[PDB]
RNA sequence: AGGACGACAUUAGACGAAUCAUCUGGAAAGAUGAAUCAAAGAAGGUAAUAAUCCUGUAGUCGAAAAUGUUGUCUCUCUUGAGUGGAUCCUGAGUACGACGGAGCACGUGAAAUUCCGUCGGAAUCUGGGAGGACCAUCUCCUAAGGCUAAAUACUCUCUAGUGACCGAUAGUGAACCAGUACCGUGAGGGAAAGGUGAAAAGCACCCCGGAAGGGGAGUGAAAUAGAACCUGAAACCGUGUGCU
RNA sequence: AAGCAGUAAAUGUGGAGCCGUAGCGAAAGCGAGUCUGAAUAGGGCGUUUAGUAUUUGGUCGUAGACCCGAAACCAGGUGAU
RNA sequence: GACAAUGGUAGGAGAGCGUUCUAAGGGCGUUGAAGCAUGAUCGUAAGGACAUGUGGAGCGCUUAGAAGUGAGAAUGCCGGUG
């Protein structure tokens, strides 16, 4: 049949222009008298899934 | 007399399409009927025969397993069908390629209209003896002639069929190319 | 002639058949090394997570979500138009069956990649703010 | 077993489920009542549902 | 919703072209020469390998009687639309709601549409429902009565036919008188067993022996082809011997 | 692609469609630029545009999935000779 | 023609031998097919021939195609025999 699509890895990632996939930041979701000021406001910024799990977690977004 | 046109019969041919149309055709028409019985299948089993530890013998859990005499093939055969397909310009190019490897051979041969009233092979088998054709021959012609499948269809290694028709197969297998006034004009219609 | 045949040279390989011989080199483990979980007909884990540690999307956070009215648009840029000779008012009828547009989606915008060089008079659904100018600088108009 | 006369109630069959959802097979029955109803060739007694004996019948 | 009205199909069948001679051979279909048919060069048998020896194939012909399907003729059936609007009709313990479940791709969630058990319970064309909580405006429709062919799924079974399917440890468990010897109180489980030769021509008769079994002599092209029958291998068991 | 035709042939017709020609952004939406932000100021991803159909080989996923093997668990029956 | 290089498990890459079947071509066979027995033959290996005996009718070669494709070991299954 169909390979099926990981369903909550399609909710946390869009792909790029060459392919390579833009995650989001974790950390930011509470407890925030905990971290300064600056390590606040740089985990505001999406940045893209490593060559490492690009190797591991590949085929769940074949249809991505 | 004489009736072509460079497009397709001065075409170059093409040996790897014509290798593909070639082996395309022939494996769609295996039928893939063959199957065998495997565990689930073969009568049987569902015991366990030794009662395992307590037995000097090994431990076996049923009577159809693939070791067995008498039960359980692993991989065997199963009904699949073989054909495949491949883009519609190869198809035609591999056609133009067997037509211009009989032209190039020197093969193609055409002929005003047959002229056969009432079936018999006598005069058929006289007609390709007159044109001093090889035993292998292919008598085209533009739509289905009832007196020429008639005759020539009881002789070895004649085949006859129509401008709509042709396979890659039965060209570059033939020797000859027998083709009418109209069957030519029509390929070349068709193709090119 | 079917009694001298020749794939095309590079087309067709030997398959590579394991548990037959020890001169081979897969004859015996097949490949699969010593006794583990990855060496059991079966298999291994499932892809991605592992029953280990916490998979990688499971460990992110979610993100947006999918508007239902999404409109998406046939992108046309400037140079698909110079195909088009002077005149020849254009429209989604005439460029889907040119051979420029395929789809019309939900209809078709007029993009400024490229040059005109061309007097059309292209009706479209949406342009460009910078194709506007380049399909009325060289003289012509567009409807929308 | 039993269902009723008049019109055709019989009991169903669902899920019972606990706070957690643990679910188990249960019964849903019907509210029959053995009511003497007025059947010509005889006065009978049979099952009837409490839904139909409200508004239309004979006793 | 009951009957009367000639063509086809099934269930037996008939006709059906064209080859002779020599060598090897136990035997010709093989090799060597010449020759014929073909709407027939599919296939099987025949003392070996056959388009022309047999059964057949292409083609054409056939049906007392039973059945199926089908065309026409009877046999039935059977008043179809357009206006007008006072007023009357238009499926009720139904629709729907609360509680407890289920079903919708949809896990009670903001959950629409749909069913069930218990309680409550509408309106009547200005009516009633839907357009994914809910309300208003727009658009589409008219529940609570029922029937229905085709396209679709499958094969115990009959009729033709096919296979880069097996070839007796394989293919059905079963090519054999197998679901049987048997084995179990029972439900139930389950094997293993193919082949003389072209034709039984299957050894008249003589000799040793109580018989079994031989040795001849005959049948045969072959008898280490003699029914413990094609071939006959390895482990294993022997008899003789060359060097040690 | 299914469908139609035809020797279960192999070969025509069919262009609903599907991939690519343009991205970026949660989305409205802008367009080779866009998103953030007061702001190209800088930065992230792009402008890298040659792809596409069929097919041999390697590997992965769904199917028992390289082969043999439990102690058991559920359902329906057979047993007090 | 000069120079160098060539141990190897797990495993990775390449080139090959052989088996059953199919297509097309070209052959062999009762003047004796395959199989099976022997031999002091050929090839770098897998393996290929030839001669003799037997046997008793089928079988190779070339080029491609497709796989139930090659077994000393699983207290492996079945048969035979120590």
């Amino acid at each position: 049949p169909k390979m099926k699509t990981h369903r909550g890895a399609a909710k946390r990632v869009k792909r790029t222009a060459s392919g390579q996939l833009k995650r989001s930041r974790a950390f930011t979701s509470h407890l925030f008298a905990n971290k300064s000021t600056k390590q606040k406001r740089q985990l505001r910024k999406a940045r893209l899934v490593s060559k490492s799990d690009m190797k591991r977690v590949k085929q769940l977004l074949a249809y991505k | 007399s004489i009736e072509l046109s460079d497009a397709v019969f001065g075409i170059e041919p093409n040996n790897s399409v014509l290798f593909e149309a070639i082996n395309l055709q022939r494996a769609s028409l295996r039928q893939g009927t063959h199957a065998v019985k495997n565990r689930s299948a073969v009568s049987g089993g569902g015991r366990k025969p030794w009662k395992q530890k307590g037995t000097g013998r090994a431990r076996q859990g049923t009577i159809r397993a693939p070791q067995w005499r008498g039960g359980g093939i692993v991989f065997g055969p199963t009904p699949r069908s073989y054909a495949y397909k491949m883009p519609k310009k190869m198809r035609r190019l591999a056609l133009r390629s067997a037509l211009s490897f009989k032209v190039q051979e020197n093969g193609l041969t055409v002929v005003d209209a047959f002229n056969f009233e009432a079936p018999k092979t006598k005069e058929f088998k006289n007609v390709l003896s007159t044109l001093e054709q090889p035993k292998k021959v292919l008598v085209v012609t533009e739509n289905e002639d009832v007196n020429v499948e008639l005759s020539a269809r009881n002789i070895p290694g004649v085949q006859v069929t129509t401008a709509q028709g042709l396979n890659v197969l039965d060209i570059t297998n033939a020797d000859s190319l027998v083709i009418t006034e109209a069957a030519a004009k029509k390929v070349e219609e068709v193709l090119g | 002639k079917l009694h001298e045949l020749k794939p095309a040279e590079g087309s067709r390989k030997e398959r590579n058949r394991v548990g037959r011989g020890v001169a081979t080199g897969n004859g015996k483990t097949s490949g699969r090394g010593h006794k583990g979980q990855k060496a059991r007909s079966g298999g291994g884990v499932r892809p991605g997570f592992e029953g280990g540690q916490l998979p990688l999307f499971r460990r992110l956070p979610k993100r947006g979500f999918t508007n239902i009215n999404r409109k998406e648009y046939a992108i046309v840029n400037l140079d698909q138009l110079n195909k088009f000779e002077d005149g020849t008012e254009v429209t989604p009828a005439l460029l889907v069956e040119s051979g420029v547009v395929k789809n019309e989606k939900s209809g078709i915008k007029i993009l400024g990649n490229g040059s005109l060089d061309k007097k059309l008079t292209v009706k479209a659904h949406k342009f460009s703010a910078s194709a506007a100018e380049a399909i009325d600088a060289k003289g012509g108009a567009h409807e929308v | 077993g039993k269902q009723c006369f008049v019109t055709g109630r019989k009991a169903s069959t669902g899920n019972r489920r606990s706070h957690a959802l643990n679910s188990t097979k249960r019964r849903w029955n019907a509210n029959l009542q053995k009511v003497r109803i007025l059947v010509d060739g005889k006065p009978k007694k049979v099952w009837v549902s409490a839904r139909a004996l409200k508004s239309g019948k004979v006793t």
